[PDB]
């Protein structure tokens, strides 16, 4: 199956001199999350702003869905259409002065009639559960709300893929469930999401797959099980695993656990594992 | 903050859906009588009619409205005591008509002020430059207008949070560094609202294009039927404040 | 600062708007032609009128005895030189008018003349004459600040005047009054906006 | 009288509406660290606005050496010469071109000569390990280092409280490692620290006490411990137990840690007790 989305070769410095992409390669499988996890300055956010056309590379290309990306404006469109970016701040993508009027936005840039425009909204906000917010003046939006007013914003042109760049950053424990349960929801009506985070914890939660970055580079790529559990890889990009296969693998060092089988995932699992302890 | 007062109050309020048609005549319409209409009968005809509409129509906190409605108090009552003095030949005294004209001049301007408070506090600035579309006005100086209202509260912020931290240190124990601390927010804030330009220029691509920034709002079309009912109303007042 | 609401009665009120439009109807279409040729002056034009309405916003004590918000005539002249400014000045004055209920609709107008366009016209000739004839960056942006400043006061109790001759004494009559005591808060406050719009400039061209 | 720093029967509404602070009380210890934890919109950082007098409560007051603080400018200077702010965006905080410029500003706000005010800036440059960044213009300066600079600018007044609001936000693993290193050097330097935050992970590593905040009120307060491991109360804000508090709570329920031990916290400490663990 070709790739929904990838990279091949690609290679960006920004006019200072420094190389922000270096000889990259990644591909982005239909329907499944890819987390892209690695500390800040790797470059995570860069790879984020070609794979939606906003930055031209040194070397390398775009695919989208087996074909090589133009820049023609009507070629610009269908990659936007079909590739949409949700950047951290989510202040640098709302111009706004209200919900609703902010998400027509896309819609209209789309070449979409208003009717088709308003629809478009109304269903984008049903989406993320804001259509109450439809009319709230967006600088008296909360953070959260604000990043729910951004995604929906961009579903409203109907992507295969959504880019989200560090999207649980700030919230909230409760902030982050309600956003895990809406982008669960949006993969499962066949969504292709892709996002960006130095947080280990996100990629646990909504991640099928992972690919370790770091300086440019993807490390390492795999199944978000085999990604996770590597202790070793993972020190590599400076991360540990997520804090409940880390503390089973501190109780797997010191013999409490045996090797080769079974790491708890979830807390209660871990729990489960101290009954038969003892003690020396 | 102070900047974000008025604006909550007319995103808030009962009348914040009304549509902009019908309040936009009830301000702008009222206002041009109060600037037009004689004072006595005439401006006090628009005082209790837009004090009506702000009260019985919208329900517009009183409270609040009495701290907006002041300020322009101060920088009025000396207008009517310079209408009262009189310079001349033999120097400064009181003038002939000087406690009519004054008391004129308290009139017709406390009626357009309550006029002007009538739109500030039930309908938003936004829906006003919209507003300015049905006018020849350009497309892109309404969408400039339109972001800079936007861009006013982000740089509010900036700008409170920033007088925050220059308190933290010591930056308003002297007047003197009172004075040179507002300064550095001043130079401070301009590259951050430079970089937030250009910032969104990037965001906005996403979508397609930065600019041309065409928006839909939800705001409804009112009634033929009641701006026939505030037209002449308006000419109601208009006569019988004229003779 | 600004002439209230209605305080202008209609005559004088349109007679305003109809001398600051041929000057903002200038600057409304070398905005448009910039826009045309860069897109993206959408925003950075918005983010300096945004600039110049909060920064007319804040808080800065005065020489004499007073508080004042600084009125940004000097520095967007010398910053955004000026017929942007006649532009940005009427949006700048709306907003005033309909977030701290500072300005005026009927007198945006009066307002837009004096600030707008006079104050920035003054501000400016005074920046490159004083610079020509040897100034530092410091002195010519002082006096750009504090004869703009002055100048707007100037405009402002003259136009009013024009509205209310005192009936001793004739136009000459109401200029000196209005002018005599609005002296008493506006020279305090050219001069701090001057030393105030200096001390921006410093530190603009240090960053 | 022995609180460095105290909250008492706080109320504050913005002259909007609803309380930020709702009869709050609060207590800093001399010497020690305050987690102040409550999830979002809480009214976190509008209670550390309260403690160095950016805001002045509508009913109650703080104290400082068990005396009252008060509101005039002789006062209020010497009540921000003893607690300083930082607030959570460095980029509100910067204004000079120059590192060494700004950290200049409390120094010489507070009457030194010049010299004495580059010592200190020294030293403070010092306490953050950015004194090689002593010359650079600020703007070009990473996130982080731009947040030590504006540690530095305030821990050159030597505050005896050092109040920080959200301190790792926006910071990786290692960000928040090499931060948390600092803010310890300045602890064990004689500094009160109080940072607010909604990470009890965060609680867990840095604080000595912690308050739970909802809605305004603190809902407990007392050693890190004992309410990071009221899994209950900890509930009512929408929060769980930090993993190796909770797990080493288990511990001591099972038996394998003593009535007596203290309690980890830490994967150090959960680790080292997990050397005496032994079945399996």
């Amino acid at each position: 199956m070709t790739p929904i989305l990838a990279a091949e070769a690609l290679t960006y410095a920004f006019p200072g001199g420094v190389k922000a992409l270096d000889d990259l390669s990644l591909a982005v499988p239909k329907g499944e999350s890819l987390a892209i996890l690695g500390p800040n300055g790797a470059g995570k956010s860069t790879l984020l702003l070609h794979l939606n056309g906003t930055l031209r590379p040194q070397s390398g290309r775009v695919l989208l869905g087996g074909t090589a990306t133009g820049h023609s404006r009507k070629d610009l469109t269908g990659w936007r259409r079909r590739v949409g970016l949700v950047l951290q701040d989510a202040d640098d993508q709302l111009f706004a002065t209200t919900v609703f009027e902010d998400v027509s936005f896309g819609p209209l840039n789309l070449g979409l009639s208003e009717a088709e425009a308003r629809a478009r909204v109304e269903e984008a906000l049903a989406a993320l559960s804001i259509s109450d917010l439809r009319d709230r003046p967006t600088h008296m939006l909360s953070g959260g709300q604000k990043r729910r007013v951004a995604i929906a914003g961009a579903v409203a042109m109907r992507p295969e893929v959504l880019l989200l760049d560090e999207p649980t950053a700030g919230l909230d424990l409760a902030g982050t469930e309600q956003l895990l349960t809406l982008l669960r929801g949006l993969r499962a009506a066949g969504m292709t999401l892709v996002f960006s985070t130095h947080d280990v914890e996100l990629a646990a939660a909504l991640a099928d797959r992972v690919a370790l970055f770091r300086t440019g580079r993807v490390l390492a790529e795999g199944a978000a099980e085999a990604v996770l559990s590597d202790r070793a890889t993972l020190a590599k990009v400076a991360l540990r695993p997520p804090l409940v296969i880390d503390l089973a693998l501190l109780a797997r060092d010191h013999g409490l656990l045996a090797p080769e089988a079974p790491l708890p995932k979830t807390r209660d699992a871990l729990a489960a594992q101290m009954a038969g302890w003892t003690r020396r | 903050m102070s900047i974000a007062s008025i604006d909550r109050v007319a995103a808030q309020g009962h009348w914040r859906s009304r549509p902009l048609a019908e309040k936009s005549l009830i301000g702008l319409g009222f206002l041009a009588l109060a600037v037009t209409v004689p004072p006595f009968p005439g401006a006090v005809l628009v005082t209790v009619a837009i004090l009506a509409f702000t009260f019985l129509g919208a329900r517009v906190p009183l409270r609040f409205w009495a701290s907006v409605a002041v300020l322009p108090l101060g920088f009025l009552t000396t207008g009517a005591a310079v209408l009262l003095i009189q310079i001349g030949p033999e120097g400064i005294g009181l003038a002939p008509d000087g406690p009519a004209k004054a008391a004129a001049l308290v009139m017709r301007a406390t009626a357009a002020t309550c006029c002007l408070l009538f739109l500030a506090t039930t309908t938003p600035a936004a829906d006003l430059l919209s507003g300015l579309r049905r006018w020849r006005v350009p497309a892109e100086l309404i969408e400039i207008a339109l972001l800079t209202y936007r861009f006013v509260f982000i740089l509010a912020e900036e700008a409170a949070a920033m007088t925050t931290a220059q308190r933290a240190r010591l930056g308003h124990a002297t007047r003197r560094r009172w004075l040179r601390s507002t300064a550095q927010v001043i130079a401070a804030l301009l590259p951050r609202a430079l970089t937030r330009a250009r910032r969104l220029e990037t965001g906005l691509g996403a979508r397609n294009w930065q600019g041309e920034m065409r928006v839909l709002s939800t705001r409804p079309p009112a009634s033929a039927r009641v701006l026939g009912l505030i037209l002449t109303l308006q000419a109601a007042i208009l006569a019988a404040g004229v003779l | 600062m600004h002439i209230m609401e209605g305080y202008l009665p209609v005559t004088h009120a349109i007679g305003w708007s109809l001398a600051a439009a041929p000057f903002v109807v200038a600057g409304a279409l070398k905005i448009r032609k910039i826009v045309a040729e860069r897109p993206e002056a959408r925003m950075t034009l918005a983010a300096a009128g945004a600039f110049a309405f909060v920064l007319s916003a804040l808080k800065i004590p005065s020489v004499t005895g007073s508080c004042s918000h600084p009125t940004g005539t000097g520095l967007g002249a010398v910053v955004f030189g000026p017929s942007v400014m006649a532009v940005l000045g009427v949006i700048v004055l709306l907003f005033q008018a309909l977030l701290l209920a500072h300005g005026g609709l009927t007198t945006l107008g009066a307002n837009a003349f004096s600030m707008a366009i006079v104050g920035p016209w003054v501000a400016f000739g005074v920046y490159k004459l004083a610079g020509k004839a040897g100034a530092s960056m410091a002195v010519a942006v002082f006096l750009a600040a504090f004869l703009g400043d002055l100048a707007t006061y100037v405009t402002t109790s003259l136009q009013l005047a024009l509205a209310y001759p005192d009936p001793a004494s004739g136009f000459l009559g109401a200029a000196l009054k209005f002018g005599s005591v609005f002296a008493l808060t506006q020279i305090p406050l050219a001069i701090a906006e001057g030393f105030l719009t200096v001390i921006v400039v410093d530190a603009l061209a240090g960053k």
